[PDB]
């Protein structure tokens, strides 16, 4: 075997890895997640996996043509709101604008009936509270002239307001930044002298340095996210390619970016990365799609910490300017995804005056809960409620390479959610599960209607680790066309990153405006300055893939560009139908291509070539082919599983009800084969839950289809 | 059906977050009313049965030998005929100058007492404030609620109307 | 032969169905939904299919505007509608134009516009005009037809709300005009377009009758790509899944919509008689509203009181009977926008999670008095800011409803009603790109909202007509704007207070820039709240003007003096006017104002207001007073008046609770209470001495006057209910104010050819 | 192909004729006038029906108005174009409007009105607008183009000084406004008919933007009937005397 490709999946309980070969033959390899240095189970999730070939780790790392990371380090830091503690430092006078959300911030990621149902809008708390909030005295306009020079002095005022408030980073966002940045770098400047004099650790990051783009409410989240969720994993990328290079790898690492593309792992901007995982999942469930034929689907992830949902619609993601995400505005471009706190390893506690059962948003993560002995976790999590239930088997977590005792789970429900409710144990761990089945459910709905759908008209994909165990609650009633599990879930985001093109692409903004007819020579003009970013832009795709040993002659070239009507706040991206532009018809060619796209886009009828262009930024990707991974076809044989298939029998609660449960190993069934519930169907490092009222049935593909008797 | 316990959080404004969603974007509970005055009565230092809530502490209840049905407050008050106004039987406190507005408002931010007073109507025994009313000068007081509580009972809820003289 | 699909002319069509819905209740005669029933898989797909693409019209759409009211705020909506006019399903945003768009087809239908100018395949009509329904002028609709091999089976319209059209005053919500006449560029259903394509002419014209041009003809683009969107869905749709089921859905969807608003009054609410009424002010008398015609020149009230019936079957009427006359300012309305915003409630409230489209209309009876504000008699009137009434008038309906919901237990749906939806920040002159402009903030699009029976209502969030809100970013408006922000605060004490607070507003200040030969002018509520609180809440606070003019702000910045930043924390206490000893600065009441030069380095306040509070102050939990006070919410003097809370300041600069201190200043509070009130018959008895005195302004015995001519029903309420002779009378000529328009009035009806529809009893 | 007789557009026809205009001194390089010089009595007689024509149409048709203004007074005109907006004759009346009326012509030559709305036979066009040269709104023109065998040979325009047109101040020489917006009703090149027939939406629109609805109403058809009388009576002229004269 000749392996060449390598995706990660890191950061949640479990690191998975997806190997493929020369002819598209793929493996899958699972080991616990080392948040410490990620790298030390990424190491032994890559022997596991190969281990399925008889290969070792030497062997294929020297053969491998590139590597794709991604992971969810970073996003559990936001749908925990467990971050660093940031400070911000704003105009004197507006101080609040963070907190208010722009109103907004009280009604995204809202199902269609909720847009309108006002008593359901609610503001989450800020990212920064209003105490660890200062403001200096300043104003620049959006041609980038001062109307009030800074005020040195409220600077360092604020600086030594945040540092006496204990603050564990810094960040800096002053309005038309992006215009004129000299103010905002004075301020940076200034606040990093009295870091200096305090002694402390405390990393300084301007807006202007990071996410240089217009509307301060989007670029001051990104921002702080930055500092919150991102400056906590910034070591991560450089300890894995040193791991890697030490056992042979010839390759520069990529990373999955927000808007479906990669990136280098260099890249300084480290939240463009921070949905990673999710977005290599939506990728693999795009690329599934294409080939089997499904055109619009309902992606749906859970791990420990997370549960992350996205639509593909006729065949396409969305790629959205200024989106919302975790129910905040950014300024990344990003595939149209959400993702909430609610997994796996989510803690669950009662309030101390009511006594309502609240799950989350916090988690246990690599370390599980209760059951696990040597994790030292004292507060129950949802992975105690499973051992209860009987939806996970005690000796087969992570192949039975982690021992959990489910008598540990049994006592310490009993002593934290049961007996003060004056529960039975397994009514206490089955009410749990009731309200997470219904949480997730609703929140797949609220994605799907505030497009103005209803699920009738998606198949749902149910991946991820955590994903398969709860398919049969967060699917049920909605009508979905069918409701899909991959065999290989738990690998399903690594899968996503192995089957992404090799691409690397480079953007460099500009400022060009014409009127609809202008002489010849301002459209040479304009043609000569899209031309020499073209040939920078070259420069930096070229030079990243000499990195990975593929010289200029090897890379296939598409250059782009942003266009709009003069007076537009948004723009288009186009292809470029010229390799090169040069002459006055070379430029009318370009906006020829502009207005057919517009017309396509929106309507014919929509057009205004009267107002004239500008051309708003210059785009170059390069692309180098790879094998993607083979999707199998194979023949049905009958609908009875055979008797080898089948491991044992395992006591299973649900709606007031002991059953046994009918085990199977997954591997073991055969396309064709039928399982009535009540069954679990096991793997090594996935669990696909089937109660009593549901039925599944494999098809030749190795995906399960899900269905209510 | 919610538990007896939700409706309570509801009742004292600690539900949590997800049920007062579902509660929101989900069918009703038709059981709601019945349990609601359950829970209403248990809080009550008198025996008369709650009717209809009409207010956090203001109630029209049967009388409990009489059977005659009255406007009645937390604290045992009784204002009148349940078909009568309660407000016509309660005090009143009238801000009409501009020292009184700003005792509850800013300067500036305060109505102009010339264009708009606020009538303030409380229990006789308790001082609770049951209402406050913002209209001209010279406007009627309102009455702001005449139940069909025979409709109500019979027709919606499929309960017998309670005995009343 | 009549184009509609089977051959009958539009009216023919329209005239059979409105009569079987007067024959049986249902709508269309529908007695059964036979595509729902017998075809459920086929009836929710085709449901699905086309709400997403009404949804995808606005959201794509929106993209093309140059406008930050449409592109960013979203104040635009796509509505596809069945042949007679009906609509089946719409996006969300400013949908009550789902109504008045619809008026604007059956006044199409009703007067003859198939025979001529005629109704076309690929035809474009622009409409906007308020004599047939519209809420006003700034509202542009797009309305194009749809059809299927040659016949008509529906139509597609879409709204912007654009920056101006050509007003006397400079923005949307304008004042200077007081009648049609200088109200705005006015289009009554003209056919603009053919084979897909603009007619030269139109575009010639349109163009130079506004002041913000190129945003006109975005929003125009934006409009006719998100119709023509639309109109290819639905040509997809009946392709695959053929007319016949098009055809059924078309109908039954407006039906069901019935049905759903039917079903969740009886779930939700209590049969009975509920009463309710709200105001606002119009200071027309002051010299900073210079208006152009003298008898306009008079301080004014609107009432609005509302008798809400819901009946044992679950249908629910609303009547009107009491409320005053158009007037010669620009606050009138129509039967058409006053309904359709009380459908727009409906769906905040009672139909959220049912089919949204006119079904709910025809269950709901709606009695509006001829000659009144919302349903005037007089071709003249103007209406560029007809939300003023309409915003005042429809909050207290919030109330009556919630009194059925308390009442049966359903306390999560409570609310104590919407905000007066203002300030309006406007003006025009030349902006920073060298153009003729004008500007109209969006900033109130979010306002506080009204407590519930649970919680707190919600700060700077929302507005009655787009619960939707969004203030949008600075940097965008400092794009389409000669103005800089010096300020963007939480609006301290704006909020109503009560057991749950009314949500607060918040204010941004401005400072002139880059603008030349510039004016300005303000427009909201002033002497007079419109919302009331609930079961024992307060209103939210009443509005003023803040403006600053020679302010020396270049020589200020310059020197290092101290300069006004953020808001204005306390008016009663301000700190921004010691700052500029040698401004001229307007600090007062005068909520409105006609145009006044401002030029760079003045100082303009814009503030957003506050919702209404729900229960008795003095049952607030303690800590969440020192939580408001800390956050920003509430000012520390009404902790201890209003709440009865005992705060002090800790060692961490935060306030804390004194909880026995608290305690004993509630037991006093409700002693105080007692002593200083008197029973309602002795307070009673003097203000009758009053009435009968005639001891009050002329703007209160305006408001009576004239509502008891349009409403002898409330004139005879009144005499009763305040025992008064028959010898007293209050004839509106004996006050002393101009009375033009008070007897004589004509209608848009009385003029050749015009057939108006009837939506209201009146 | 070009509407205008010959095959040319509008604007190729105007052009050429301006330019002549400049390089010779004489309109449309007329160096010589051979119909008036070799057919004197011909010319005449053209001269003679034509300006009775002209005069003849206001004498009429300021019988429909009900407005004195028009109707007594006389404060209405009619003038023949030719093809390039050129007035050949007028009557007397408010004549200030010869000039106005051609302007409004070639601003609709000049903007490719040809291209869209399009010039058709039996069309009717509407214009007030001060921007492109008339003397104030309430001065209203109906203007018609005249075709021969398919192809346009000249236009008529008719103007009637309206009472009001819907200006903040209620009357025709109005105060209370500063600007256009608030100045009145205002029309620009607006194409308000076709096959004789007035467009219901115009109709319904123009009507409720005036205070004086029925006197605005019967002046419009004021306009229409000289414009369709001078129509009338230059096709019976082309068809005694010939095209080519
Ligand atoms: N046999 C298994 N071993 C480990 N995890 C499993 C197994 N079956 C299901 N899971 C789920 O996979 C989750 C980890 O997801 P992730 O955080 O994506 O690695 C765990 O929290 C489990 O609930
Ligand atoms: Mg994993
Ligand atoms: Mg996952
Ligand atoms: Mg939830
Ligand atoms: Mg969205
Ligand atoms: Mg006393
Ligand atoms: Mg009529
Ligand atoms: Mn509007
Ligand atoms: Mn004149
Ligand atoms: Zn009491």
């Amino acid at each position: 075997r000749n392996v060449q490709v390598l995706g990660i999946d890191a950061g949640g309980t479990m690191t998975d890895t997806f190997f493929v070969d020369q002819d598209g033959d793929f493996v899958v390899g699972k080991a616990q997640s080392t948040p410490q240095n990620e790298a030390l189970g990424l190491i032994a999730s890559s022997e596991d996996g190969l281990a399925n070939w008889g290969m070792s780790l030497h062997e294929a790392l020297a053969q491998l043509q590139t590597g794709v990371y991604s992971g969810t380090a970073m996003l559990n830091r936001v749908v925990q709101r467990k971050g660093l503690k940031c400070g911000l430092i704003v105009n004197r006078g507006m101080e609040d604008f963070h907190r208010m959300g722009r109103a907004v911030q009280s009604h995204l990621g809202y199902a269609y009936e909720d847009r309108i149902h006002l008593n359901t809008h609610r503001y989450d708390p800020p990212l920064v509270p209003r105490h660890l909030t200062r403001g200096v005295v300043e104003r620049t306009d959006m041609m980038g002239t001062q109307v009030i020079p800074l005020r040195e002095d409220t600077a360092r005022d604020a600086a030594r307001d945040l540092i006496a408030a204990d603050a564990e980073g810094i960040v800096i966002s002053l309005l038309h930044s992006y215009k004129n940045p000299v103010n905002e770098r004075r301020v940076r400047d200034i606040v990093l002298e009295e870091v200096e004099k305090s002694g402390k650790k405390i990393p300084v990051f301007a807006s202007a340095d990071y996410y240089p783009v217009r509307k301060e409410t989007h670029r001051t989240n990104t921002t702080i996210l930055e500092g919150y969720a991102a400056e906590p994993s910034r070591q991560t990328l450089s300890k894995i390619s040193n791991a890697f290079k030490e056992r042979g790898t010839k390759f520069d690492f990529r990373v999955m970016a927000t808007h479906g593309g990669t990136i280098s792992w260099k890249a300084k901007e480290l939240a463009r990365t921070i949905v990673s995982g999710p977005i290599g999942g939506v990728i693999g469930a795009k690329y599934l799609g294409e080939v089997l034929g499904y055109k619009n689907i309902a992606c749906s992830d859970i791990g420990g910490t997370s549960f992350d949902v996205a639509l593909i619609t006729q065949g396409e993601m969305t790629i959205k300017n200024d989106p919302d995400m975790a129910r905040l505005v950014l300024s990344l471009p990003l595939v149209a995804m959400d993702s909430v706190g609610a997994g796996a390893g989510s803690f669950i506690r009662l309030d101390p005056y009511t006594r309502a059962i609240k799950l989350g948003p916090d988690s246990a993560g690599y370390r599980v809960g209760v059951c696990w002995k040597e994790s030292g976790i004292e507060t129950v999590t949802i992975s105690d409620c499973h051992m209860v239930l009987g939806y996970l088997n005690p000796d087969n977590f992570l192949g039975g390479a982690v021992k959990l005792d489910r008598q540990r789970s049994v006592d310490a429900i009993k002593a934290q959610i049961a007996d003060p409710l004056g529960l039975s144990v397994e009514d206490a761990a089955a009410g749990v599960i009731e309200l997470l089945d219904s949480d997730l459910r609703d929140y797949l709905r609220s994605m799907i209607s505030g497009k103005g759908y209803s699920p009738a008209s998606f198949v749902c994909f149910s991946y991820g680790g955590a994903g398969p165990v709860h398919t049969y609650g967060y699917t049920e009633g909605l009508g979905f066309e069918d409701v899909i599990v991959p065999a290989w879930a738990a690998g399903f985001s690594a899968f996503g990153c192995a089957a992404a093109d090799f691409e690397y692409r480079y953007d460099k903004s500009l400022d060009i405006n014409m009127p609809t007819e202008t002489p010849d020579t301002d459209k040479e003009k304009a043609a000569a300055t899209l031309q020499a970013a073209w040939e920078e832009l070259t420069k930096n795709v070229l030079e990243e893939f000499k990195l990975n040993g593929y010289s200029a002659d090897q890379v296939t070239l598409q250059p782009g560009y942003r266009m709009q009507y003069r007076g537009q706040l948004n723009d288009l991206e186009i292809e470029s139908p010229l390799a090169q532009a040069h002459t006055a018809a070379d430029w009318d060619q370009l906006t020829d291509a502009f207005n057919a796209t517009y017309g396509r886009v929106y309507a014919a009828s929509a057009r205004s070539p009267e107002l004239g262009y500008s051309v708003t930024g210059a785009i170059m990707r390069g692309m180098v082919p790879i094998p993607k991974p083979k999707i199998p076809k194979e023949p049905e044989e009958g609908e009875t599983p055979p008797e080898s298939a089948k491991i044992g029998t395992r006591k299973f609660y649900r709606k007031k009800r002991w059953v046994d449960a009918q085990l199977y190993h997954m591997e073991s069934l055969r396309p064709g084969n039928r399982v009535m519930g009540p069954a679990v169907i096991e793997s090594d490092a996935t669990t696909f839950v089937v109660p009593d009222g549901f039925e599944t049935w494999l098809d030749g593909h190795r995906l399960f289809h899900l269905r209510e008797v | 059906a919610y538990t007896r316990s939700k409706i309570v959080d509801l009742v004292d404004g600690k539900i949590d977050p997800d049920t007062l969603h579902q509660m929101l974007s989900t069918p009703k509970d038709p059981e709601r009313f019945v349990t609601y005055v359950e829970i209403l009565q248990e809080r009550m230092p008198w025996d008369d049965k709650i009717i209809l809530p009409l207010g956090p502490k203001l109630f029209i209840v049967q009388q409990k030998v009489s059977k005659k049905w009255t406007v009645r407050c937390e604290c045992g008050h009784d204002f009148c005929d349940w078909k009568d106004n309660w407000k016509l039987h309660a005090r009143v406190h009238v801000r009409d100058t501009p020292q009184k507005m700003e005792e509850i408002y800013p300067r500036l931010m305060a109505p102009t007492p010339s264009w708009q007073v606020i009538r303030e109507y409380f229990c006789p025994e308790c001082g609770t404030l049951h209402d406050v009313e913002a209209p001209t000068p010279w406007y009627p007081v309102i009455h702001d609620f005449s139940p069909d509580i025979e409709g109500f009972y019979q027709e919606w809820l499929g309960l017998p109307v309670p005995e009343r003289a | 032969r009549g184009i509609v699909r089977g051959g009958e002319t539009l009216k023919e069509h329209r005239d059979r169905l409105m009569a079987a819905t007067k024959a049986t209740g249902r709508y269309a005669g529908l007695k059964t939904l036979e595509l729902r029933e017998r075809e459920p898989i086929l009836y929710n797909k085709l449901f699905s299919r086309l709400r997403a693409g009404v949804v995808d019209a606005r959201e794509t759409a929106k993209k093309i505007a140059a406008s930050p009211i449409v592109e960013q705020e979203g104040e635009l909506c796509f509505t596809l509608y069945n042949a007679a006019g009906d609509s089946l399903l719409t996006s969300t945003g400013i949908i009550i134009h789902v109504g008045t768009m619809g008026a604007a087809i059956k006044y199409m239908i009703e007067n003859n516009w198939e025979a001529n100018p005629g109704v076309h395949d690929k035809d474009i009509f622009c409409n906007n005009d308020s004599l047939i329904g519209n809420v006003h002028p700034c509202d542009i609709h797009t309305i194009v037809p749809i059809f299927w091999e040659g016949e008509l089976i529906g139509w597609v319209g879409g709204v912007t709300h654009v920056i101006d059209t050509g007003a006397v005053g400079p923005g949307s919500m304008a004042t200077g005009q007081v009648q049609r006449f200088g109200d705005g560029y006015s289009i009554t259903c003209r056919k603009v377009g053919a084979n897909d394509t603009l007619f030269r002419d139109w575009l010639h014209e349109s163009q130079r009758m506004v002041r913000t041009t190129r945003y006109w003809m975005l929003d125009e683009r934006t409009r006719i790509a998100g119709c023509h969107m639309i109109r290819k869905l639905v040509e997809e749709v009946v392709a695959e899944e053929g007319i016949e089921a098009y055809w059924k859905f078309a109908y039954e969807a407006v039906e069901h919509g019935r049905l759903g608003l039917q079903a969740r009054i009886k779930a939700m609410t209590i049969p009975g008689t509920y009463r309710q009424v709200g105001f606002v002010d119009v200071p027309y008398a002051h010299e900073d509203v210079r208006v152009p015609s003298d008898f306009a020149k008079l301080d004014t009230i609107m009432h609005a009181p509302c008798e809400m019936t819901i009946r044992r079957d679950g249908t629910w009427r609303l009547d009107f009977e009491g409320s005053s006359r158009w007037g010669w300012h620009t606050y009138n309305a129509h039967q058409v926008s006053f309904t359709s915003g009380i459908w727009v409630m409906m769906t905040q409230t009672l139909i959220p999670s049912e089919m949204i489209n006119d079904g709910a209309a025809y269950g709901t009876e709606f009695r509006l008095p001829k000659g009144t504000w919302m349903n005037p008699d007089d071709r003249r009137v103007a209406f560029s800011y007809s939300w003023h009434f309409l915003v005042s008038a429809w909050t207290a309906l919030w109330r009556g409803l919630s009194r059925s919901y308390f009442g049966r237990g359903y306390l999560e749906e409570v609310n104590a009603g919407n905000a007066n939806t203002s300030n309006w920040l406007q003006g025009g002159g030349f902006n920073q790109y060298d153009e003729i402009h004008a500007v109209n903030s969006f900033e109130c699009a979010a306002n506080g909202t009204g407590a519930t029976a649970v919680q707190d209502g919600l700060s700077h969030a929302a507005a009655i007509w787009n619960p939707e809100g969004d203030m949008g970013d600075m940097e965008i408006w400092e794009l389409a704007e000669p103005l800089v922000y010096l300020g963007r605060q939480i609006k301290a004490s704006s909020g109503g207070s009560g057991k749950y607070r009314g949500g607060c507003g918040f204010e941004s200040l401005r400072m002139v820039w880059n603008a030349k030969d510039w004016t300005m002018f303000f427009m909201g509520n002033g002497h007079i709240s419109s919302d009331w609180g609930l079961m024992g809440g307060y209103p939210a606070a009443s509005g003023y003007r803040f403006a600053a003019h020679k302010t020396n702000l270049k020589e200020l910045i310059a020197s290092g003096a101290e300069i006004p930043l953020g808001g204005d924390t306390d008016p009663e206490n301000p700190t921004w006017d010691a700052m500029l000893p040698d401004a001229q600065i307007k600090r007062d009441k005068q909520a409105i104002t006609t145009e006044e030069m401002f030029s760079d380095y003045d100082l303009y306040l814009n503030y957003m207001r506050g919702g209404p509070g729900f229960g008795d102050p003095l049952d607030r939990e303690p800590q969440a007073v020192a939580d408001d006070i800390n956050g920003g919410y509430v000012l520390e003097r009404f902790a201890g008046e209003v709440y009865g809370v005992v705060v002090r300041k800790g060692a961490d600069g935060q306030y804390g609770v004194d909880e026995t201190a608290t305690a004993a200043a509630r037991a006093q509070i409700r002693k105080d209470r007692l002593a200083k009130s008197v029973p309602v018959s002795e307070w009673m008895k003097g203000e009758r001495e009053k009435i009968l005195a005639k001891d009050a302004g002329t703007q209160v015995r305006q408001m009576f006057a004239a509502s008891f001519k349009l409403g002898p029903r409330f004139e005879k309420d009144f005499r009763t209910f305040w025992d008064l002779p028959d010898s007293w009378t209050l004839p509106e000529e004996e006050i002393g104010v101009p009375t033009y328009g008070s007897r004589y009035s004509m209608d848009i009806s009385e003029l050749p050819d015009v057939h108006t529809v009837q939506f209201v009893e009146e």
